[PDB]
This record gives structure tokens, C-alpha cells and sequence, in this order.
């Protein structure tokens, strides 16, 4: 939800709090039996009935509507 | 004479006692261990319910 209202950017952020969780999951796995962290990870991600999931919606809705329009490439730098 | 008689008689009394004793030991530690198993048992359970709701899910469409 917090990706879902920011910018593409914000994407590198999501990753590292989701490798956070996993890591949250791992500990408490090793007490607790859980579901899998990646059935948690697709059902948040409304990806167990559908077949792209909001991470993925919400990249294509970011280049539609900030990256095509509002950035400029650097070849040299990539 | 009947004081010789009544040791003796208390003495099976003690022994048939203690044996007692151990049937209720063994009885409350045989309900202890079982409880473990039984919650070992649903705790795996759940999850294989769980899994299998999801498994399944992956697999069927949603609810319109
Ligand atoms: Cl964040």
C-alpha cells in the first residue's frame, strides 16, 4: 500500500522492507508454523486469483502516468 | 498376636496404595503427553488446510 501511493523510485524501498518481512517470517518460523511467506506474499499482493499482482499494476500505472511523461534520459550515465 | 497381624495388614494396605498412586501418576502424564501430540497434530493440520485453500485458489477463479 505505502508503494502504491509513490512513485516508481520508491520501488528499491519496497524491496528492502520485503526482505524485512521474509526475515520477520524466517525468525518466527523457527517457532511458529506459518504459511509460506511467498502464499503470504501473493495474497497480499492480490496475486493468488489474478494473474499480475499490484506491485506490477502499479509499476505500469507509474509509467503511464510519471516515468514516460516526466523523465529525461541520460545515455551517458545510463 | 493382633497388633503383629495389624502391621502386616497395613503394610499391604500401603503397598496396594502406592500402587494406586502410580496409575494416577501414569494417567496425568499420559494426558499431558497426549495434549502435545493432539496440538502437534492440529498445528500441522491447519497448516495443510491452509495450504491447500491456497493451492486451490491459484487454480480457481474468484467469487463475482
Ligand atoms: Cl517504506
Amino acid at each position: 500500500g505505502r508503494f502504491e501511493s509513490e512513485d516508481l523510485t520508491s520501488i528499491v524501498e519496497l524491496d528492502g522492507l520485503l526482505e524485512i518481512n521474509r526475515m520477520t517470517h524466517k525468525l518466527l518460523s523457527r517457532y511458529l508454523t506459518l504459511d509460506g511467506f511467498d502464499a503470504m506474499f501473493r495474497e497480499a499482493n492480490h496475486n493468488v486469483s489474478a494473474p499480475y499482482g499490484r506491485i506490477t499494476l502499479h509499476v505500469f500505472w507509474e509509467l503511464n502516468y510519471d516515468f514516460l511523461p516526466n523523465y529525461c534520459y541520460n545515455g551517458s550515465t545510463n | 498376636r493382633e497388633i503383629h497381624q495389624d502391621w502386616a495388614n497395613r503394610e499391604y494396605i500401603e503397598i496396594i496404595t502406592s500402587s494406586i498412586k502410580k496409575i494416577a501418576d501414569f494417567l496425568n502424564s499420559f494426558d499431558m503427553s497426549c495434549r502435545s501430540r493432539l496440538a502437534t497434530l492440529n498445528e500441522k493440520l491447519t497448516a495443510l488446510e491452509r495450504r491447500i485453500e491456497y493451492i486451490e485458489a491459484r487454480v480457481t477463479k474468484g467469487e463475482t
